């Protein structure tokens, strides 16, 4: 529910927009969401993590 | 597309809101109009007149 | 020691005035 | 992963139980965030998982571009990666069409 | 006719070889103002 | 590369169709694909004038990719 | 003044290239990530830093108005680009670790 | 116990040098910095490897990397052996890679070191001219070396150095016809050809 | 700038009063120098741009 | 024509004037400018030596002037008595001292009289600054687009006075095959005259003399004749580079100092006071001789001194900011 | 002596601030 | 040059339905 | 080096003096590194235009 609240709230989303209009920043492409997904983007938060694959 | 740099893409992003409003209301999302409306409000200080005009148009819809 | 090198003082300087001997040029 | 040249060369030869470090990203993190690097990486594995030889053809086409002694993946420029991600992107779709015999214009964008 | 120093730019006789081309090839070029001179006259529509 | 070396080399000093079809001799006009006229070509330009106008567009589009960033300001 | 009076880059072509300087600086500062620990980059909520684009003010200045501007309106400088610079660098320019300085809290916010 | 196939230990040490090197106006203040690190004798071999490379990426030869080495070769004899050993590694192993451009930067770079004697000239002993064993890039390396090594000395002073250096494989006088017909062939192409005036006698006698 | 313009005006008034500094002799010799040079080089004087001029 | 406004731009030391003409006149001035330069360059009006020219950016000019000095025959040989001398003198109010009665004529030679008229009359303009206005009755106005052409042409008028006709024919080559910037036909054409090289960069003048005991001593004899100096004070008003250290600056010696003053004396006497003002204060002379190894000058913004490698006594591996001058023929490095 | 021959031309305090001698020297330099 | 291609490239991946349909069949 | 003797000999470089304060080991590349010096450009243009003419 927090994963889905961070990306939902109109109030939060108005911070994220209002900062951008403050910084005058745009991101080229717009495909980006055609790439990957929400819980995917979770891994890169700084905490230290690992993956394990036993197929081999 | 309202976050895209080329100002044409921000016209057609807002020009396609004015079209979907009569359909969105028929589907009865008033939680999904207030999301478009605020986002059209925070962009209402845009520089490009071609783009700022079409945002007000969707605001009026 | 100030053996004739560096600055009168570092005020108008913009630098710290730290002088160090050069290793390259000796022999 | 075992379909890569270097890693197979290490795992085949080694006669002891042992740990080995590698850097999967070669040096990509100079010009690329960890996000998009992991994203390209999974694309390079998904096209190697499925087609294999025909993906390795996409990598090893130009011999002028050389894998260094340190790295795993051949050292391209940014634009060569931008095209190769599109080809490696294509193998997944052509192969999918071969597998389920679905002419791929019949799919919705989300499905792609 | 010995030079003093050397050549560092391009050989001297090669510029004139270039600057003569612009007269030959340029008269067929229709320069920017030459174009707009004709475009004005209605016959370019026809 | 190869050219360069085999050239910048002192030793060198000491010493046409894809399908074998006959090919022209003299220098031909440039072309989009670099194809070479057949041995039988008379040697007169015959063209609508398009092939040259494609270069002007080709050069243009290729130029305004550079001009767009370099003329940017702030 | 046009400080290049000794060249017409049409005739002479551009006589220098500083492109490499820009990359070498970027790795003298510790790379793009450590550079972006000092920014609001994460606040925006973009995933990757690779395609960021800053609005170039060169576009629309001409058509603001013409006759109408008051002296200050026409001559004075806009505070708007400096505000953009201090938002992007805010978390360094405002940081609690400071040698000497006093806390204040804004009226209705929790921002110190 | 973990083998490391990463170069991450090394890559950190290519930065450190390259950044010390891309700061620093002149070459005598970039030789202050390196000598101020006190690099271990193990790495001092491979610090020269970096300086030569950062010289080749530079698009033209410069006096910076020359004097950077000159100030360094005279500091301590441990750096004498670092350049002497890396002139062999280049000529043998590492010439096979280079473009015909980066041979023009090497040629001038070992020109100032040899013609000012920092090298010295008996380290040029490894150069061997044969049809059988030479890289075409190896030939280009020498061509650029003598064009530089003539310029300073003047080809009259050069003969004085070549005559005292008893270079065998490079100036064979003892026989092996083709080789002397070759070596002579080579130096006529470079445009000097006076160094062969002595060897032009040995052919006609043997001929 | 006000001072500079004052010196300019003073200078030009004084050249009205005193007269030119060339003297007719020096002017004559200078003119001879030019003419002799332009003969030696066989120079063709620049024309006035014609009605239809190529460039 | 309409009046011409003035403002001054501050350089914090200099304050420089700026003329703004009216656009209707700016267009005709522009076309006229471009046309005159195209013709004059097409018909070989200005010889090689005049030069903020088209082929060479200023640093390239400096490099060719050094290489040019070196490659000319025998300079660095002091074996007997020989010497060499540079001059650098700014022609003074070259723009301020022009006279339009004389202009109009000198342009009537080279240009159709209608354009000579348009130019000569275009330099009378009421010059306005706020309250102040005056008619420009005397000097050149440099803010006009063709004032470059006028300026260089008047400079040629001066330049022929300096070099003479014979030498100028020699430097500029025959009209059929004009020389390049540094060239001659044979070594004889160089050696026939003590002025070896000459240039002009706008105001500035650069000349290079090669003398022998004969010629040099004749000069210093006549200068000491008409300006006799018993107290040996010639070294007081004598000016030289201060950027360099004493050791390597110009050493002051009576033979050399009396040359420098003698050369500058002669050439000062060649140009009249009316056209321009050539003062000793603004001139720098440097004499390569038995007792002076270095040859100093400054062109553009650079300051160069040239050691012949003969006289270095020891030759050290070199830093970045030092050129190595080549003899084109043997391709050694002699300086 | 051929070279010397060839050429054509060969061989008080005012009371005021602005017309003074020190002043012209000033505008002779700083107005360039 | 822009520091990053991704600005200058104007687009990343636009799938071509015509080539794939040929390559599949 | 030696402000007193530098008026005469040209002592060379005996010493260095810190230009601006860069904390610890962190070194920022200067321009004069990334601009090819004029000799090297003129000695390039000699060969480059010569070779161009030969190829033509």
């Amino acid at each position: 529910s927090m994963r889905t609240i961070m990306k939902a709230n109109p109030a939060l989303y108005v911070l994220r927009e209002r900062i951008r209009k403050g910084l005058q920043i745009y991101q080229s492409s717009v495909q980006e969401p055609f790439l990957n997904s929400s819980n995917y983007a979770e891994l890169f938060n700084n905490d230290i993590k690992l993956f394990v694959d036993d197929t081999n | 597309h309202l976050k895209h740099k080329t100002p044409l893409v921000r016209q057609h992003a807002a020009d396609l809101c004015a079209i979907l409003i009569p359909v969105i209301k028929n589907c009865h999302e008033f939680e999904m109009l207030n999301k478009l409306n605020i986002i059209l409000y925070e962009s209402l200080g845009e520089v490009y007149p071609e783009v700022l005009g079409s945002i007000i148009n969707a605001m009026y819809c | 020691s100030y053996n004739g090198i560096g600055l009168k003082s570092a005020k108008g300087s913009s630098t710290s005035g730290h002088v160090q001997r050069s290793l390259a040029s000796n022999n | 992963a075992m379909s890569i040249d270097k890693l197979s060369d290490v795992v085949m030869k080694a006669t002891e139980p042992q740990m080995v470090l590698f850097n999967i990203y070669d040096d990509w993190l100079d010009r690329i965030s960890s996000y998009t690097a992991f994203s390209r990486l999974t694309l390079l594995l998904r096209a190697l998982k499925t087609n294999e030889e025909s993906a390795k053809m996409i990598l090893l086409s130009d011999p002028t571009i050389t894998i260094k002694s340190y790295h795993l993946w051949p050292s391209f420029t940014d634009e060569q990666w931008i095209t190769i991600e599109s080809q490696m992107r294509d193998l997944i779709l052509t192969e999918y069409g071969r597998k389920y015999n679905v002419n791929i214009s019949a799919l919705t964008q989300t499905e792609i | 006719s010995h030079q003093l120093g050397g050549q560092y730019s391009i050989p001297q006789d090669l510029r004139e070889n270039l600057q003569k081309e612009a007269a030959r090839i340029g008269e067929n070029e229709k320069d920017v103002l030459q174009e707009k001179m004709e475009t004005r006259t209605v016959q370019n529509r026809e | 590369t190869a050219s360069s070396l085999t050239i910048e080399d002192p030793a060198i000093t000491f010493t046409t169709s894809l399908l074998g079809r006959k090919l022209y001799d003299k220098p031909a006009p440039e072309n989009r694909f670099a194809i070479m006229p057949g041995s039988r070509w008379d040697g007169v330009h015959r063209s609508n004038g398009f092939e040259e106008k494609w270069f002007a567009k080709q050069n243009e589009i290729n130029e305004k990719k550079v001009q767009s960033y370099t003329l940017q300001e702030d | 003044n046009s400080p290049f009076w000794w060249t017409n880059s049409h005739h002479d072509g551009k006589l220098w290239n500083l492109n490499a300087y820009r990359t070498d600086v970027i790795q003298a500062l510790g790379g793009i990530e450590t550079i972006l620990e000092h920014t609001l980059f994460k606040g925006t909520g973009f995933n990757s830093w690779e395609g960021l684009f800053w609005e170039k003010a060169s576009g629309f200045e001409d058509s603001m108005q013409f006759k109408k501007l008051t002296h200050a309106q026409r001559t004075g400088l806009s505070q708007i680009p400096n505000r953009r610079f201090t938002l992007w660098w805010s978390p360094t320019i405002n940081r609690a670790n400071v040698y000497v300085g006093f806390l204040v809290q804004l009226d209705l916010t929790g921002i110190f | 116990q973990i083998y490391d196939m990463t170069s991450t230990n090394d890559v950190e040490f290519k930065k450190k040098i390259y950044l010390v090197l891309k700061s620093s106006l002149s070459g005598d203040e970039a030789a202050h910095k390196l000598l101020k690190l006190k690099i271990a004798n193990n790495l001092k071999k491979s610090v020269v490897d970096i300086i030569i490379k950062s010289s080749l990426q530079e698009s033209t030869f410069s006096k910076f990397y020359s004097i950077l080495s000159e100030r360094m070769i005279t500091f301590h004899r441990s750096w004498q052996t670092a350049y002497n050993e890396t002139f062999e590694q280049n000529y043998t192993q590492d010439i096979e890679d280079y473009e015909t451009d980066q041979l023009r930067i090497l040629g001038k770079f070992w020109g100032h070191l040899i013609s000012y004697e920092f090298l010295p000239m008996d380290c040029l002993k490894i150069i061997k001219l044969t049809e059988e064993e030479s890289c075409p890039q190896g030939r280009i390396f020498i061509k650029f070396l003598f064009q530089e090594l003539v310029n300073e000395l003047g080809l009259d002073e050069l003969q004085l150095r070549l005559n005292s250096s008893k270079l065998d494989g490079m100036f064979p006088l003892e026989g092996d016809a083709e080789h002397i017909r070759y070596s002579i062939n080579f130096f006529t192409a470079i445009g000097l050809g006076l160094l062969t005036e002595d060897m032009r006698s040995r052919l006609t006698i043997i001929q | 700038t006000r001072l500079w313009i004052k010196n300019e005006q003073e200078r030009q008034r004084q050249i009205q009063k005193n007269g030119p500094e060339i003297t007719p002799e020096e002017a004559t010799t200078i003119f001879s120098v030019m003419v002799e040079w332009l003969e030696s080089r066989s120079f063709s004087p620049i024309p006035f741009p014609p009605l239809t001029y190529k460039n | 024509f309409k009046p011409v406004d003035i403002t001054m731009m501050e350089n914090y030391q200099n304050i420089s004037p700026v003329y703004s003409v009216d656009p209707l006149e700016k267009i005709t001035d522009a076309y006229l400018d471009q046309y005159l330069w195209y013709e004059a360059d097409q018909r070989k009006l200005f010889p090689n030596w005049i030069k903020p020219s088209d082929s060479e950016i200023p640093p390239l000019l400096v490099y060719k002037w050094t290489q040019g000095i070196n490659n000319l025959s025998e300079i660095w040989d002091v074996s007997r008595g020989q010497s060499a001398v540079l001059l650098e003198t700014t022609l003074g109010e070259m723009a301020e001292k022009i006279d339009f009665t004389l202009l109009n004529r000198l342009l009537r030679l080279i240009v159709d009289p209608n354009i000579a008229d348009y130019i000569t009359a275009k330099n009378n303009v009421v010059i306005n600054f706020k309250d102040m206005s005056h008619v420009n009755k005397y000097g050149l106005i440099r803010g006009l687009k063709f004032a470059s052409f006028i300026f260089q042409y008047y400079g040629l008028v001066i330049d022929l006075l300096l070099l003479g006709q014979e030498r100028a024919t020699d430097l500029a080559g025959p009209a059929n095959n004009p020389n390049e910037f540094m060239q001659f036909k044979s070594k004889e054409v160089e050696k026939a005259h003590p002025i070896r090289l000459y240039t002009r960069y706008l105001d500035r003048i650069y000349m290079l003399f090669h003398f022998e005991e004969d010629e040099g001593e004749e000069l210093t004899d006549e200068y000491l004749a008409e300006n006799p100096d018993p107290n040996f004070e010639n070294s007081i008003g004598y000016n030289n580079r201060k950027c360099w250290p004493k050791d390597s600056r110009m050493r002051l010696i009576r033979q050399d100092v009396n040359l420098g003053r003698a050369v500058f004396w002669e050439i000062q006497s060649r140009v009249p006071t009316s056209l321009t003002s050539i003062k000793w204060e603004n001139a720098f002379v440097s004499v390569y001789s038995k007792n002076n190894p270095n040859l100093l000058f400054s062109m553009c913004g650079f300051e160069v001194r040239i050691l012949p490698r003969q006289r270095m006594e020891e030759v050290v591996s070199n830093d970045e900011g030092v050129w190595d001058l080549v003899d084109e023929r043997t391709k050694q490095r002699t300086a | 002596r051929s070279w010397r021959k060839g050429t054509a031309f060969g061989r008080g305090y005012i009371n005021d601030m602005t017309k003074s001698e020190y002043h012209q020297e000033f505008l002779h330099k700083h107005v360039r | 040059n822009p520091l990053f291609v991704q600005q200058d490239i104007e687009s990343i991946y636009k799938t071509n339905y015509e080539k794939l349909d040929e390559a599949v069949n | 080096s030696d402000l007193s003797w530098s008026k005469q000999t040209d002592t060379g470089i005996t010493h260095f003096r810190a230009g601006m304060t860069h904390e610890d080991e962190k070194l920022i590349p200067t321009i004069f590194r990334y601009i090819t010096t004029w000799e090297n450009e003129f000695l390039d243009s000699q060969r480059v235009w010569a070779e161009y003419a030969t190829k033509r």
